[PDB]
RNA sequence: GACGGAAGGGCACCACCAGGCGUGGAGCCUGCGGCUUAAUUUGACUCAACACGGGGAAACUCACCAGGUCCAGACAUAGGAAUUGACAGAUUGAUAGCUCUUUCUUGAUUCUAUGGGUGGUGGUGCAUGGCCGUUCUUAGUUGGUGGAGUGAUUUGUCUGGUUAAUUCCGUUAACGAACGAGACCUUAACCUGCUAAAUAGGAUCAGGAACUUCGUGUUCUUGUAUCACUUCUUAGAGGGACUUUGCGUGUCUAACGCAAGGAAGUUUGAGGCAAUAACAGGUCUGUGAUGCCCUUAGAUGUUCUGGGCUGCACGCGCGCUACACUGAUGCAUCCAACGAGUCCUUGGCCGAUAGGUCUAGGUAAUCUUGUGAGUAUGCAUCGUGAUGGGGAUAGAUUAUUGCAAUUAUUAAUCUUCAACGAGGAAUGCCUAGUAGGCGCAAGUCAGCACGUUGCGCCGAUUACGUCCCUGCCCUUUGUA
């Protein structure tokens, strides 16, 4: 919705991405959180304005909807800020 | 459900959607087209391309992003969608392809007149019947000037038009501004000839 | 096994598509001789927009006249869903909208 | 409170997905293509244009 | 090359002819000047600006104007250890804690400054892409080798006949090719043939009603009632026109005209598609197509309340309804096709009307719907009076959409009863299911069509030629 997002919520966006590997944003500011993780839609344009200007994940447009995929490096910052067991998540595995 | 009309306008604009979106992201892997082939509680999807290497990557790194990508998006069950890469044989007649090879040729930064003979030469020499590429916008000018290349005939005309050419056009970017980049390439039953046999 | 009666929907935007699939799968009843009726062909939706052909109003006011073309046809057979389902499995086609329905 | 008139009807409802344009806006079978976006795309979706 | 109020050819109802129906006159709708205004956002100005930007604007849209918010300013470096939610009064249109007189809370998301991003319907279409219009609905346009010329260039691409056509036969320093044209694609016309249809019907065979009882005598109606059928209905496969045949017309070569036959003989009718060159055409306001410039928190970003685009001494452009008696009005009769719906609306009650209320079918060849459309036809009253033709202008009331209808969104009911008596000079559109008239449906749409795009119905007059006007194409010719 409005203001900055929790740091618990901040961790919702982050656990979606450390599990699946891809998450796509609506460009649309008032629309609805996006389906599937629930938060506000403008909180996860936020923090993914936030990723994508220090590197990490792998932005790509068209179609309003923002196509995220995650590198090499991404996986490395997630699992720090996640403590994730390394290797924990190969996208070469099925 | 939807009615009839409806859904093909449902099925048709998600063909349209999909299609320019695997464009851009496919841009340097250099990809022909896709299509559909829909069953009941599977929805295969197969994307064809010049080269395999890029879009499988490392053991299916980025099929198995763009099955995910698509299952996001449109609001499909996990493994309902599901993408196969496919090589086209005669790779050369493509013309999405030679206006995306063409692009990176100019964006890198070569000079007009090298780059364009170059893909002239490569449909030609791969069994196309004729072809043209044009680039407008400026180039060694601060008022704009279409340069055209041109070789084998092109017919321009009439429904034998659709099927027997093959025409696309992208955008490429520069420090002056944005040129225009053509391609149209003529194939291999057509209506206008006639071969009349030898009777011995 | 019963009695049954089933009569399967058909849609595409080609001719062609369903052309190949009309003359295959009353083939494919023929392999087990069900009582076919033939392809009842129902009358064409034809759909139409007209868009301006400008962007903005320059010019003389010209206008494309686009279409899609919608293709109802109606297999008919008599015979339990059962049969049925080795004949329509196998041969589907690419881009091809099919529906099986009991009565 | 702030930043939401009720929005439901009207030109101001809804845009273009395309291109977010509201003028133009082709909504015959429910395509939601505002007609600069559409006229373009329009044989990749299906339609071809004859007579 | 272009131009000529020079010649010789061939063409178009965006040109005349012969005509048909109009506009220009009247009021009204709607677009553009101006004039006005806090603001009346702004593009485009001969054909090719002006019911055009799918532009029918209550808010939204919105670019404009008077005010009020939010940062939705990534990230880098750095100080500080920060920023938020808000009651009841104050203040404010405001139940925006915006800011406050006060005092509870928030817990490192952000604040503070410097660099730098980010965004825009800000400017530039004379920096561009893409798209469309126009030159141009016409028949035109290139290079390869060879010939001519010191060369620009030329020849091919042509005296002549023929064609809708650089389309053909032919003539030849040209020969052989390519695009355009043609072919092609879609649709409309005719098949007692082909292949079928409880989501189209017909005919049957048995039953029901009514009149007749004349008798299987006419007209309605009935059913997974049937046996079996495809003429209409629907649509896959196809057939069908080649100017075939006869007589003229021509180096009788290319091909024309006329008559007969035929569903159809202008390429059978009507469209889509559309070359090379371009034009400082239009569009940065269709775009995540974009260079450069502007500005970026006391904003041109964004969004909320309210107004405006509709404001009127007066010019100009597309349309609608009119002036009546081939008519208006009141009753009755009975006929279309294109659509389109998760909203379209039958059925029964209430109500002069609008409309409402309670059930009800429909993802649609099944339901609305066979959409009982209106010019039309039949029977009455009116009587040439601006009259009952005309329905502007204006008061008062009842419903409907919406969160909100005032500058009145419409629809009704009663009144109010103007101009206009066939339109001055100028000038548009059009050759057969065409003109004109009469409706219907869809697009934009919560609501609103006097607009556009398609659809049928009733259905004429007059040409079948021409280069006089207005343009066009090709030769020879003149040019400062």
């Amino acid at each position: 919705k409005f203001s900055l997002i929790p740091k618990a919520n901040r961790k919702a966006i982050y656990e979606y991405l450390f599990k699946e590997g891809v998450i796509v944003v609506q460009k649309n500011g008032k629309i609805e959180r996006h389906p599937e993780v629930p938060v506000p839609n403008l909180h996860v344009m936020m923090t993914l304005r936030s990723l994508q200007t220090k590197k990490f994940v792998e932005e790509k447009f068209n179609w309003q909807h923002n196509y995220y995929f995650l590198t090499n490096e991404g996986i490395e910052f997630l699992r720090t800020y996640l403590h994730l067991p390394p290797t924990v998540f190969p996208s070469t595995l099925t | 459900n939807t009615c009839k009309k409806r859904k093909f306008v449902k099925d048709g604009v998600f063909q349209a959607e999909l299609n320019e979106f695997l464009s851009c992201t496919l841009s340097e892997d250099g990809y022909s087209g896709v299509e559909v082939r829909v069953t009941p509680i599977r929805t295969e999807i197969i994307i064809r391309a010049t080269r395999t290497r890029e879009v499988l990557g490392d053991k299916g790194r980025r099929i198995r992003e763009l099955t995910s990508v698509v299952q996001k998006r449109f609001g499909f069950a996990p493994d309902s969608v599901e993408l196969f890469a496919e090589r086209v044989e005669n790779r050369g007649l493509c013309a999405m392809a030679q206006a995306e090879s063409l692009r990176y040729k100019l964006l890198k930064g070569l000079a007009v007149r090298r780059a364009c003979y170059g893909v002239l030469r490569h449909i030609m020499e791969s069994g196309a019947k004729g072809c043209e590429v044009v680039v407008s916008g400026k180039l060694r000018a601060q008022r704009a000037k279409s340069m055209k290349f041109k070789d084998g005939y092109l017919i321009s005309t009439g429904e034998p038009s659709k099927m027997f050419v093959d025409q696309a056009i992208r955008s490429v970017q520069l420090r002056q501004g944005v040129l225009g980049v053509r391609v149209k390439i003529m194939l291999p039953p057509l209506p206008d000839t006639i071969i009349v046999m030898d009777p011995k | 096994q019963r009695l049954h009666r089933i009569r399967i929907t058909l849609t595409s935007k080609d001719l062609k598509s369903i052309e190949r699939v009309c003359t295959e799968l009353i083939n494919g009843a023929k392999e087990k001789n069900l009582q076919v009726a033939g392809p009842v062909r129902l009358p064409v939706k034809t759909l139409r927009i007209t868009t301006r052909k400008s962007p903005c109003g320059e010019g003389t006011n010209t206008w494309d006249r686009f279409e899609l073309r919608i293709y109802k046809r109606l297999i008919d057979l008599h015979s339990p869903s059962d049969v049925v389902k080795q004949i329509t499995s196998i041969n589907i086609d690419p881009g091809v909208e099919v529906e099986v329905t009991i009565i | 409170l702030f930043n939401t008139r009720p929005k439901k009807f009207g030109p101001g409802s809804r845009q273009c997905r395309v291109c977010f344009n509201r003028h133009g806006m082709v909504r015959k079978y429910g395509l939601m293509m505002c007609r600069q976006c559409f006229r373009e795309r329009a044989n990749q979706i299906g339609f071809v244009k004859y007579r």
